[PDB]
């Protein structure tokens, strides 16, 4: 249960250490070939690309550390299973950004490119493994109590369908507002 | 292996979205936003604020429909963002922050349109990378060619782009606002001539369907008009959504004729054949033979029956008799642009052409003018 | 748990009152106020001033019956207040000041009627909250639908209201004053043809009972008239309260035919079928199909045997042949409005639509025009 | 910074679960619609 | 106007009652300069209420319906029509023209027909088009007092011209070309 995700957590840690090493090597290649003028200055502290791709790798590591903490909270019963997939999606976005950033800024068949791509794919697949392990271990993986409910009264039944259908439209309003809030907080994240 | 890229052809009329490597778009739906124009009485429904895409197409009776894209230029940015939502989360049902997105744009578009597209794609959806391609180049990619002049006629923009051996000739690029939507409006205007009155936006969609079902391009306009005026063979019937049956005669070929005689809608510009010929003549003399031999048509407005024959005849009448003129009109050209994008999104070399969000963060939205043609 | 709401449909001819959540009105009684028109001579009896509801219906011999509601418009406010008091304290036997009250009204009614209803509910009965709903919307609620054209024909008002996906089309609302009471008057007029003289209001009630018991709608009016003129199989007999037996022939179907031929009573308007067709044709072309397929009937006047078949035939003859005409006529439609109100009064969502007396005391009786359709 | 983003994703996904179960509830009501609807009302 | 007169309890149904309502419209309706302020004034004061005697002797009194009826010309949504008001249609028609002639069109707005005889319609049209057009442009609404007969007067002027005498569709041309000749000689 908790030991299962811990093994996958250590797999996550090893894969992210591989990411750190590969990103450092790629940064060495970029500064050696003059692809980018790397500056050893921590702009906006870590930021996202202070001193280059190493900051992106570090932020990926922070995101996956948050993912591991979320998995631990779930296996302790304090985090919803939808927290795990949200943190995993953030980690996937981060590693995709790092991989694409290194992809266009380096040589076509650079060996460091291959190391970064393989290591990022490893982190992605191991993240899905950890997420599925935590969700299946979670007792709230599948649960529903809405199989069949009926009302004898003709008035009661139609009122029942109308209440459920209003619940439809209310949750759909929640769709709109929640997405708009997420979009606003993404725009405010850096605002260029 | 690698994360597949998203290809989203944001046409004026239709949105075609899918994944790189596929041979057909996974989500093709109208790019409309509908808002209710009446009063909701029942409390259990009539409460959603705005409908997007096919949903609006199913509720046009009680909705005002607006296209956020007009003449290839995005005018309502909130509506366009809503449409991009409905594309990513409902139709494709993916997370844009893990897939690079390839977008398309007509040539000679305003710079602010492209900058706002980049800013929205990076700050609202947080895609890892993005790229804005020219629709004609993608259309050429779809046909497996490196040389040819592309006539792309969408819903809002009709543009000619000549390309020779992978090199574009920007000075020879021609653009014309005459497109499918203008044809629909002219069809409404000339359908009022038989007593059929279509006014509302829903009736505009009905007329667009009529245009897509019964209109065709006449090989010879004057002879076709004489035939329609003498015989009644050209007359064709169509059933309205309310059960009324309408019958249209010469209007079947007068509507597409605006493509070749833009003066029908009061525009001074020349027809598509003359624009193509002028674009060819603006190129270097040594490549005109290949451009003549590689006319590639794409876009929904080029799906009219018999349009290829008419274009061939007109350009033959314009070009010297020695040149060999070939109109390439693949049966799947309505998706050609998207298909081309898919190909471009699957190439290993193009993986170096992405605008990563690192460059966007360090250089701002202006970076899209240093990395995209 | 929550205090149940009162649903009181004050029709032109009947009052149907009950509690929210119940499937049938608890109190259905005629909305009449009777006053003695003779001289009282014995001290023990005959001293009451006015009789309301069934009490007046049992004493029509010595009473002058008056309907406080005429053509859906309340004309005698003292009488209507007396009827409401009888409803609350004698029939329902509840305190109106602890239950919110849902009231009904025909569309296109005078604003002063609704304002006076609100003021009486808040200052005379002191209800916690109140709401005026449109009867056709409630009728649609009772049928478990969100789309359809409701034809509600009560005692004083007939009205067509089309609704699509919970949105009403106010410009397409049709109102015709022909209703059950006009049918009763015409039945009296044509019963004078056989020598039966009904003049007094009690005789009007007797004729109303005859209409409810023996009248029906003919599928084909001319064939039915010919059959009645040739055969004697349509001659029905009815026993008057004094034992006299009357026999009526074609009058059984000549009275309801007024609904389809208002010119019988000198009205220039078209029949209910043509009003329904016109209300449909005033709607957007895209929703005419759904309205054709969801003709909802309600009200006591639509209880005539064979009215649904006649309406279906007439609308099929009017509508295009392709579309399918379906008349929805549940056997309990005479209470449908009330039933719908009950449903609307049981919804948790509707609990925010009440006009509370806080809003009434801060905004006045005009508040009813900002919160009720 | 990313805490707000992940929180917004949390709300989005939990509400997505809510929308899905609401869909299930609506369909679950709909199968028994015939039971309390008369024959002419299906 | 019939529909909104039912709101005060006046029921006009028959075609004759439609003619009566048309007369009421011609006698009492006007166009408000500012619709919201006019509605507030009508809801506050009774100065806008006017009386009218029906052919049967009954006297009706109408308030905001005097200006709420012609306002449909500027807000067609009042009758469920999706189209824009007359000011917006005029502005769109001007914008559909060539850019070089928009100035002269802006300065030569000509109104005609009975429906343009409403008191104060010219001022409302001028204000709306001024709000739509660029501030620099000068806008002039030409509303002659006899504009209810402008079409007929122009027809008389045209038919009195010697040059127009050659544009007559003669019954000679009709007998050889049929009714279709009217699509070749008239705009
Ligand atoms: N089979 C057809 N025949 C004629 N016109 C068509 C056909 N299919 C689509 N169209 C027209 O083409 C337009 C869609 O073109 P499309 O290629 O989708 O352009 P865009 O790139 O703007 O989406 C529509 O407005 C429609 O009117
Ligand atoms: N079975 C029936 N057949 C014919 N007419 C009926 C029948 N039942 C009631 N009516 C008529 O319907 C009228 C009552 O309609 P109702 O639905 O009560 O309308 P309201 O909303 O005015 O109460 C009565 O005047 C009566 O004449
Ligand atoms: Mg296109
Ligand atoms: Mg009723």
């Amino acid at each position: 249960f908790e030991e299962q995700i811990l093994e996958a957590a250590k797999s996550i840690a090893a894969a992210t250490s591989a990411l750190v090493k590969a990103a450092s090597a790629a940064q060495r290649e970029l500064v050696a070939q003059g692809k980018v003028g790397a500056i050893p200055a921590n702009a906006l502290d870590d930021g996202q690309w202070s001193q280059g791709l190493i900051s992106a790798a570090r932020m990926v590591a922070a995101a996956t550390n948050n993912l591991c903490e979320a998995a631990n909270a779930a296996v302790q019963g304090h985090a919803s299973q939808e927290k795990l997939i949200s943190s995993a999606k953030q980690v996937a976005a981060s590693t995709a950004q790092l991989l694409v950033a290194c992809k266009v800024k380096a040589d076509q068949d650079s060996e460091a490119m291959k190391r970064l791509q393989a290591a990022g794919n490893a982190v992605k697949r191991a993240s899905d493994n950890l997420v599925k392990a935590a969700q299946k271990a979670a007792a709230f993986e599948d649960q529903e109590n809405e199989t069949v409910v009926v009302k004898e009264k003709m008035v009661g039944g139609i009122a029942q369908i109308i209440a459920a259908q209003e619940e439809m439209l209310r949750k759909e309003r929640e769709l709109e507002e929640a997405r708009k809030k997420l979009a606003q907080i993404r725009q405010q994240q850096y605002k260029f | 292996d690698e994360t597949t890229a998203l290809v989203c052809d944001n046409g004026s009329g239709l949105v075609k979205a899918g994944f790189a490597g596929d041979d057909a778009p996974r989500a093709v739906f109208p790019s409309i936003v509908g808002r209710p124009r009446h009063q909701g009485v029942m409390v259990g429904m009539g409460q959603k604020d705005s409908y997007v895409g096919d949903e609006a197409q199913s509720k046009r009776g009680i909705l005002t429909l607006k296209y956020p894209i007009e003449h290839g230029i995005i005018t309502n940015w909130d509506d366009m963002e809503k449409i991009w939502h409905h594309t990513f989360y409902n139709e494709l049902r993916v997370a844009p922050e893990e897939h690079p997105t390839l977008l398309t744009e007509a040539p000679l578009n305003p710079k602010a349109n492209r900058e706002k597209m980049t800013q929205i794609m990076f700050e609202t959806f947080n895609v890892p990378a993005m790229y804005v391609a020219i629709q004609a180049v993608l259309s050429l990619y779809a046909s497996g060619r490196t040389t040819g002049i592309v006539l792309d006629s969408g819903d809002g923009v009709t543009h000619n782009v000549p390309i020779y051996e992978g090199y574009a000739l920007p000075h020879a690029i021609m653009r014309l606002d005459l497109a499918g939507r203008d044809l629909t409006d002219y069809l409404m205007k000339i359908l009022t001539e038989r007593g059929y009155s279509f006014v509302t936006t829903a009736e505009r969609e009905i007329v667009r369907d009529i245009k897509e079902k019964l209109c065709y391009v006449a090989l010879d306009f004057e002879n076709e008009m004489a035939t329609a005026a003498s015989s009644s063979s050209l007359e064709k019937s169509y059933e309205l959504p309310d059960g009324q049956v309408i019958t249209i005669g010469n209007e079947r070929f007068r509507c597409p004729e605006t493509l070749f005689q833009p003066s029908f809608i009061g525009m001074e510009s020349a027809g598509i054949h003359e624009t193509t010929y002028n674009s060819i003549m603006k190129c270097d003399i040594d490549i005109r033979k290949d451009l003549y031999a590689n006319n590639v048509m794409s876009g929904g407005t080029t799906m009219y029956p018999g349009i290829a024959d008419r274009m061939q005849k007109e350009i033959t009448a314009l070009a010297p008799s020695t040149m060999k003129i070939k109109i390439i009109a693949p049966p799947e050209r309505k998706y050609s642009v998207w298909i081309g994008g898919s190909i471009l999104a699957s190439l290993s070399t193009f993986q170096q052409m992405w605008i990563t969000k690192q460059e966007y963060d360090e250089a701002g939205p202006s970076i899209v003018h240093r990395k995209c043609f």
